[PDB]
RNA sequence: CCAGACCGUCUCCUCAUGGUCAAUCAAGACUAUGUAGGGAAUUUUUGGA
């Protein structure tokens, strides 16, 4: 009976299918088809990929409301196809297919369905991230090898014969070259106006920057990169991050159908922090927001939006990963703030809240059973015994093993320094300091563990030094740590004449609460 | 010519014994000695003690008694 | 009594109007003038007294009204 | 069947409805509709007929003693305002203008379903007349509820291109050339909330036969629920160079959320066999207001260079 | 469908549609309805059509006085056929007009609400009212009418 | 009319000689009430 | 030198004594948080009628227009 | 924000409003206003059902009403979360 | 702005009536008229519902608790409303 | 203009309204006093800045009784608006 | 904001009787716009003093005869 | 005939917003925009029953 929405169509011969349902009643569904029990199954969109072998395809309705342009946009013929799609099973030397239409779109289906697919190339619109990237591998160094690249593609040879769909009126060998030309320093001409790449006469040469290199490294778009760049300023919020990271070209695939915008309103009553005045409502970047709180507080979600959650969730890591080391890279001490933030959405626990939640498979009953002996942080359940945890949790089997994981792979690290010369300190020259971290316990695998967090991930840290009061940063690195204990060089400049009370964090980015720190103080001549 | 905005400075200044009076009832007033600086008549009173007055031994604690709710000042 | 199905404090202006006070002291004037508190000034005002079973009668004012002590103002009959 | 249409009335219309129909016909056409067989002209009638069809501004083919003259004359008048002494006139003219709006509606609707450009477009501007009861040389200010009388009158007097004034940004500007510099700013609130839109369209073909249409659809105008009500139907005809028949068309609700955004609108159509073999220098996309006068915005769907595989 | 201990009108349950000729009559009926069923709290509208797809005031309202064309228009659209599976009390205002070119529409709804109605099937309530005139039989037998429903009444 | 003033252009279709936007004078004079 | 508002700053998360004008009740508890209009919230509320009191009430909420004063 | 625009939106309905002083009165709502300065069309009275003394049109003053019950029994929430976001067009 | 209050600032040197809460009526000349509506007035006599009538010089009365002010019979039209 | 009262949407959830908000979230009876010696219970629903608050399941009780006598007098009410001058103390019970 | 005009009334005792049968007598020293009135007497209703000067609050002050005319 | 249920068909007052006028050395009446507010705690609508 989970969910219980699926029993009385089901009772009547008439089966329910969508996404991101309870696998084993999804198992049940299919085999309920399969067996010959169920005559008549309802199935959404985006099970097309669940290929359970029918026989008569009713296809109802070809036009999917999204609230990206707040209008119904039509079934693209891909869709159609991978639903018919499915040959007739039973009825041998047979197939049937229920296409339900609108007279628009007639002669749009009745063609492309019947007749091939042409093919065509979308390059066009994402060439500002590929060229980028393809910069930052150094295989271009100039405005002919973009040219060359273009060449071995699709782009190039798609639009000898079809001119006119890209823009092309000339068609001929030089003037589809100028077009190509063309193109490219457009392409270019974007990325110079933002921090990625740079250009000097001396053929002539091509090199990236701190932020086209970081974009290139987490495979996120130009567009994107360009907002986060226009937003993100030096004493920045975590909520203003949060809003940064929501406002995305990634989003585009999340579907806020019918129905969508006033739940999310509903919903808003019961999040921690609110949206920004001066953006729109109905756009997915406000759906972002509200989903993104909506696992840090553990709420009580519908099955639709479980699975916008999940298609957000496969986005954010590179994002927030971005977002952390773009502020990196501008040189900025909230940083912190991002880390933290990221921390979080590996998680799925706020900072402030509650340690004990971060957990797999924690609720509110047991957290009073929790701080009855004084635990505040994580590192006092590693020294417990399994008397104690026994009385603790109450729980399945599974879930315990899990909780077991968590609790070794997550390792008691100390934080030690050695500097080169506390003596000769002086200002503005690259002053080297080794950093020798610890582990409690060398890991067999770096996995992460997390319930709300379905998609697996290897644990990092991030070394960092800045100044708090100023809040300009001075040193960072990111370091996987495989070994138990290890040394790290960080090469960074060190500041003006004078006093400086400078203070290393240890944050790791999976994690939260092992923010382990030392102040420490220097006099630069 | 005193001002009641400049009064509550004065006040503040030098520490004057008060006699505080109600709106409900008229026999008990409140006494002791105004401390605060508001924009309102809200002002906190160190030592109140509330006596009935006639138309008597009655102690109290420390009070910030309300900006509606204050009768007379005195000083 | 004849009144009709009128919309706001201005369509009607110009009307004999009972109204009533805090206390229970019950009127009648003719509403000459608006305002933001219905600070309505009366045409010539019978205020009336019940006491704390009948009601009884005077005529001293021709009045502006303050609109702190009124509770709700009730037509009785229009002029012309 | 939607429009309670007699079959007589129906196929009157089939044959007499054509390609290359004009404004004076369709009245013809309107009077000619079996729903005024029983109608007939009246001595009574006869000198305000007299009056009227001097002053007319659609011209008649017809004359006083026909029947659908008269019906058309009446038909012109309803359009453009005029209440009646002699009530027989008054009484034909109320059932008109209870069933005017339904039977041109059905006519614009039949051309549409044909395909053909002279007459949709026409016919669509007569719906809007017959729906809100004006001109097109009187201006889409006079459906406004809140605009002024003298302020309507001084726009139909002063012969100038509608467009002009919306295209007017300060409000200052907008005061001085409406000859009152009253009333100016509201002119501009209004202004704002009449529809505007930034029309563009990329054509682009997806094989030989086949066509893609990428349109952008802005939507300037600021929303008022009072005015425009619950949503804006803009209907969108892609129409040949000339502007003989119809490619392809469609109804699109411009909702409130949408005003401001940039809406894109994705189509396709398949061409004939002359036209894929030589093909045109543009075609004419063109998104008209079934509610709002005017509006009538139409953009060139360019076609140089265009080259099929 | 409304209770008679519990005075909470059903409102959504029932719908009433009333065919009388004239507009100029349905208006006047219309006033008659709305005197009449105050007590109960009911909305006595006649048909505001206009578009089809706007036509939800007609589902909101519970009584309707309809004229007959008008009738006809709503109910032969496709998205207006909830209405008449609600309508439970079809009321026909003077039937005598079949004689008439206009009874032919009235015949034509009586068809539809018999004939169209099948996918749902149960049958409303049909009340013929009318000046008094002969072969009543066969009046009777087109509307499904017995010797209990025929009430012939001479002048 | 001027003969010799400047006028922003566009592509659309063209109206007829004695179309209702060439004649709106008539129109006015049809709205002043001719039967009085 | 000690405000008003400063002092009822300092009382939260202590012990709170408030009178009424109508229907005039001893409300003890200790207090939790203050607005900038002087509403009050308390914690562990008794309703002291004059001494005695009507019932032991727990987490509650008061007015600031029926309050008279705040001491211990 | 506030739960006065809850009764701006409620044109023509019913309410029995007890008033401080304590009055019943079956009357029409028409316009509710910010300053809750509401229009009865109809009114029944009982002054200090008994003793009846009813007129039928008043124009209530909005310090007077304690409790307002009951025009339609439905929750229909927040609007101006709406507006503030989509009018944020273009820059 | 307020009519009343225009009213009440035009008829400056009438002979303008009172009556207060506690229900204290007056009847005496009129000194001034402002925005809140504060009446300072001359020769007042004092007349209250106790029954210890009064003859007084001046009185200046608070306007907020003011139930009514009466004014004479003269500035009914005119020149106040249009 | 906007921030001036958007940060005032906070101000509910900190303050003294804190109380009343969280039990409007998650629905629990409340004992609502009034002026005139007036006991009134019932559930949260609605909320707002001056405590013109909206209720279910409102029970009343209260006396009509001229001395020297107390008579509880009982009626359901339900969706009422209680004015928010009227409400000096509210809480929520467990 | 308006001024109540109190410079009329400056050095001039008044017969004051504020809200709840109290007769309060005091020389008016300084006033204000809230009608906070600054005065520098106060004896009781026979008559008995307590305490010299006074400020009294706006709201709790309604008729002020003046003794000096 | 034709658009309408995922949707605020309708506002009493102060301020600002720009265009006007009526005007005196820097101030008031009117259309319109809701982009502002209405426990400015005391002169009114949020507490002396």
């Amino acid at each position: 009976l989970t969910d219980g929405h699926l029993r009385a169509p089901l009772k009547h011969g008439v089966g329910i299918l969508y996404k991101g349902m309870a696998s084993n009643d999804e198992r049940i569904v299919k085999r309920l088809y399969e067996y010959g029990a169920v005559s008549v199954l309802l199935i959404s969109k985006d099970c097309s990929a669940f290929a359970c072998k029918t026989d008569e395809v009713i296809i109802l309705g070809t036009n999917l409301y999204d609230g990206a342009e707040h209008k119904y946009m039509p079934y693209t013929i891909n869709e159609l196809l991978e639903m018919v799609g499915l040959a007739s099973g039973n009825d041998s030397m047979a197939g049937k297919v229920l296409i339900l239409t609108s007279h628009n779109m007639k002669a749009y289906y009745k063609k492309f369905l019947i007749e091939p697919l042409p093919t065509e190339s979308y390059l066009q619109y994402i060439i500002h991230d590929t060229l980028n990237n393809e910069i930052a591998n150094s295989i271009i160094q100039s405005k002919q090898d973009c040219v060359d690249w273009f060449t071995y593609s699709y782009f190039y040879r798609r639009i000898h014969v079809n001119p006119s769909y890209y823009g092309v009126r000339d068609t001929s060998p030089h003037g589809i070259s100028v077009f190509l030309s063309n193109l490219v320093e457009t392409c270019l001409n974007d990325l110079v106006e933002s921090s990625f790449i740079e250009i000097d006469d001396t053929t002539e040469i091509i090199s990236t920057l701190s932020n086209g290199l970081i974009a290139s490294h987490y495979g996120v778009s130009f567009f994107t990169i360009q907002s986060f760049v226009s937003s993100l300023s030096n004493t920045s919020t975590l909520k203003n991050m949060l809003y940064v990271l929501s406002t995305a070209v990634e989003f585009e695939s999340v579907p806020l159908r019918k129905g969508d915008r006033a739940l999310l309103v509903k919903l808003s009553k019961r999040l921690p922090l609110r949206f920004p005045e001066h953006t729109s409502s109905g756009s997915v970047s406000f759906k972002v927001f509200l989903l993104l709180q909506a696992y840090f507080s553990r709420l009580e979600l519908p099955v639709d939006f479980q699975n916008d959650l999940k298609d957000i969730l496969e986005k954010v890591v590179p994002l927030i990963n971005v977002v952390v080391d773009i502020l990196s890279a501008n040189g900025y001490l909230n940083a912190t703030t991002a880390m933290d933030l990221a921390q979080m959405l590996i998680q799925g626990v706020w900072d402030v809240d509650n340690p004990l939640r971060q957990i797999p498979h924690f609720n509110n009953k047991i957290l009073e059973k929790c701080k009855e002996i004084n635990v505040e942080t994580v590192y006092d359940i590693m020294a417990l015994e399994d008397e104690e945890r026994d009385e603790i949790l109450t729980l399945t089997d599974s879930q315990l093993a899990q909780v077991a994981a968590f609790v070794n792979n997550y390792p008691n690290v100390e934080l030690t320094y050695s500097l080169n010369n506390s003596d000769s300190l002086i200002s503005g020259v690259k002053q080297k300091i080794t950093i020798q971290l610890t582990r409690d316990v060398e890991p067999e695998n770096l996995q992460v563990t997390s319930e709300k967090y379905p998609f697996d991930k290897l644990e990092s840290w991030w070394l960092v030094l800045g100044e708090v009061s100023k809040k300009e940063l001075y040193a960072i690195k990111k370091v996987t740590l495989n070994k138990e204990t290890q040394q790290y060089e960080l090469e960074f400049d060190t500041p003006t004449s004078g006093k400086h009370n400078l203070t290393i964090w240890c944050v790791c980015d999976s994690y939260l609460d092992a923010d382990k720190e030392l102040s420490f103080e220097i006099n630069v001549k | 010519m005193v001002p009641p905005i400049n009064c509550i400075f004065n006040f503040l200044q030098q520490q004057t014994p008060v006699t505080i009076w109600l709106f409900e009832q008229i026999g008990i007033r409140i006494k002791g000695k105004i401390v605060g600086f508001d924009e309102f008549m809200n002002v906190v009173i160190d030592e109140a003690v509330e006596i009935p007055v006639n138309s008597k031994g009655t102690p109290l604690g420390k009070i910030l008694l309300k900006g509606d709710n204050i009768t007379l000042i005195t000083s | 009594i004849q009144v009709a199905h009128s919309s706001r404090l201005a369509n009607l202006i110009d009307y004999k109007l009972r109204v009533l006070t805090q206390d229970g002291r019950v009127y009648i004037g003719q509403l000459m003038a608006f305002d933001k508190h219905m600070n309505l000034v009366l045409n010539e005002c019978i205020e009336e007294r019940v006491p704390k079973i009948k009601v009884e009668k005077r005529v001293l004012g021709l009045t502006i009204l303050r609109g702190e002590q009124i509770l709700s103002t009730v037509v009785e009959d229009k002029p012309l | 069947s939607s429009f309670y249409i007699n079959h007589a009335s129906m196929d009157v219309y089939n044959r007499e409805l054509d390609e290359h129909t004009t404004q004076i016909d369709l009245f013809r056409i309107f009077s000619m509709s079996e729903e005024f067989k029983y109608v007939s002209v009246r001595y009574e009638e006869k000198r305000e007929l007299k009056q009227l069809l001097e002053k007319a501004p659609i011209p008649i083919r017809e004359d006083i003693d026909d029947p659908l003259a008269k019906v058309n004359v009446l038909l012109q008048s309803y359009f453009s305002q005029l209440k009646f002494e002699g009530f027989a006139l008054n009484s034909d003219i109320v059932f008109i203008h209870q069933n005017a709006g339904r039977l041109l509606r059905a006519m614009f609707e039949i051309c549409l379903k044909r395909g053909w450009g002279h007459p949709t477009r026409m016919l669509l501007n007569l719906c809007k007349s017959a729906t809100t009861k004006m001109w097109p040389t009187n201006c889409p200010l006079r459906q406004f509820k809140t605009c002024p009388v003298e302020v309507i009158k001084r726009l139909e007097a002063s012969t100038v291109p509608w467009g002009d004034y919306l295209q007017l940004e300060t409000p200052a500007e907008v005061g001085r050339a409406i000859r009152s510099e009253k009333y100016g700013k509201q002119v501009y609130d209004l202004l704002k909330r009449f529809p505007k839109m930034s029309v563009t369209c990329n054509a682009q073909p997806i094989t030989r036969s086949v066509m893609r249409f990428n349109i952008e659809i802005i939507a300037d105008w600021i929303w008022d629920m009072n005015v425009h009500g619950s949503l804006e139907p803009f209907l969108l005809m892609l129409e040949d160079t000339d502007g003989d028949s119809i490619l392809y068309y469609d109804v699109l609700f411009i909702t409130p959320d949408i005003v401001g955004h940039e809406f894109t609108l994705s189509f396709t159509y398949e061409l004939k066999q002359h036209n894929q073999n030589n093909l045109p220098p543009n075609f004419f996309l063109t998104l008209i207001s079934e509610n709002w006068w005017h509006s009538e915005f139409e953009i060139p769907v360019s076609f140089n260079g265009f080259k099929l595989p | 469908h409304y209770n008679p201990k519990t005075k909470k009108l059903n409102l959504s349950a029932f719908k009433i549609v009333y065919i009388a000729p004239l507009k100029a009559l349905v208006q006047e009926q219309v006033r008659e309805f709305q005197r009449r069923l105050a007590f109960l709290g009911i909305k006595v509208a006649e048909l505001t059509g206009d578009s089809r797809l706007s036509r939800k005031q007609i589902d909101e309202t519970q009584v309707l006085v309809s004229t007959p064309e008008k009738w006809d228009i709503t109910t032969r659209n496709s998205n207006n056929l909830a209405i008449v599976e609600l309508v439970r009390l079809l009321i026909i205002d003077e039937i005598h007009l079949l004689h008439d070119d206009r009874g032919p529409v009235l015949e034509s709804i009586v068809a539809r609400t018999f004939w169209a109605s099948k996918y749902g099937q149960e049958y409303p309530r049909i009340i013929g009212l009318s000046a008094t005139l002969p072969n009543y039989e066969d009046v009777g037998r087109f509307l499904r009418v017995p010797k209990e429903g025929l009430f012939y009444f001479d002048s | 009319f001027n003969q010799e003033g400047d006028y922003n252009f566009k592509y659309g279709i063209p109206l007829e000689f004695y179309n209702e936007m060439h004649r709106p004078v008539h129109f006015l004079q049809f709205s002043e009430l001719a039967g009085d | 030198p000690v405000n008003p508002k400063p002092f009822l700053k300092g009382l939260v998360n202590h012990r709170v004594g408030v009178k009424l004008k109508f229907n005039s009740t001893e409300y003890r508890g200790t207090l939790v948080s203050t607005d900038n209009y002087f509403n009050l919230q308390l914690n562990e509320a008794e309703e002291f009628v004059a001494g005695v009191s009507h019932g032991t009430l727990g987490e509650i909420f008061i007015r600031c227009n029926n309050v008279l004063y705040i001491r211990e | 924000m506030k739960l006065v625009n809850f009764l701006k939106k409620l044109r023509n309905e019913q309410v029995t409003i007890e008033l401080k002083n304590g009055t019943t009165v079956w009357g029409t709502l028409q316009s509710v206003s910010p300053q809750m300065n509401a229009i009865l069309t109809d009114v029944k009275l009982t002054l200090p059902s008994d003793n009846i003394a009813s007129l039928q049109y008043i124009n209530i003053r909005g310090n007077t009403i304690r409790q307002i019950i009951l025009p339609d029994s439905l929750n229909l929430d927040s609007l101006l979360v709406d507006q503030k976001q989509l009018n944020s067009l273009r820059r | 702005n307020g009519i009343p209050v225009k009213l009440l600032n035009e008829a400056q040197g009438h002979i303008v009536s009172l009556e207060l809460t506690t229900g204290a009526t007056y009847r005496g000349k009129l000194v001034e008229s402002e925005d809140s509506m504060n009446v300072q007035l001359r020769d007042v006599i004092a007349t209250e519902p106790q029954g210890a009538v009064t003859h007084m010089d001046q009185i200046f009365v608070r306007g907020s608790q003011i139930k009514f002010i009466v004014v004479p019979d003269l500035l009914k039209n005119a020149p106040l409303f249009k | 203009r906007a921030e001036l009262e958007e940060l005032e949407e906070f101000e509910f959830k900190h303050g003294p309204m804190s109380l009343i908000n969280d039990a409007m979230v998650t629905r629990t009876p409340v004992i609502i006093s009034l002026r005139n010696n007036h006991k009134i219970i019932a559930r949260v629903k609605a909320f707002d800045r001056h405590c013109n608050m909206v209720l279910e399941n409102v029970k009343e009780l209260w006396t009509e009784k001229k001395g020297k006598n107390v008579i509880n007098r009982e009626r359901f009410i339900s969706k009422l608006f209680l004015r928010g001058d009227s409400v000096i103390v509210v809480l929520k019970t467990p | 904001v308006s001024t109540p005009e109190l410079k009329k009334y400056m050095d001039k005792k008044i017969l004051l009787n504020i809200n709840g049968s109290r007769k309060v007598a005091g020389i008016l020293r300084g006033y204000d716009i809230f009608l906070n009135v600054v005065l520098d007497d106060a004896m009781e209703i026979n008559n008995h003093q307590l305490g010299l000067q006074t400020v009294i609050r706006g709201n709790s002050i309604i008729s002020l005869e003046a003794l000096d005319a």
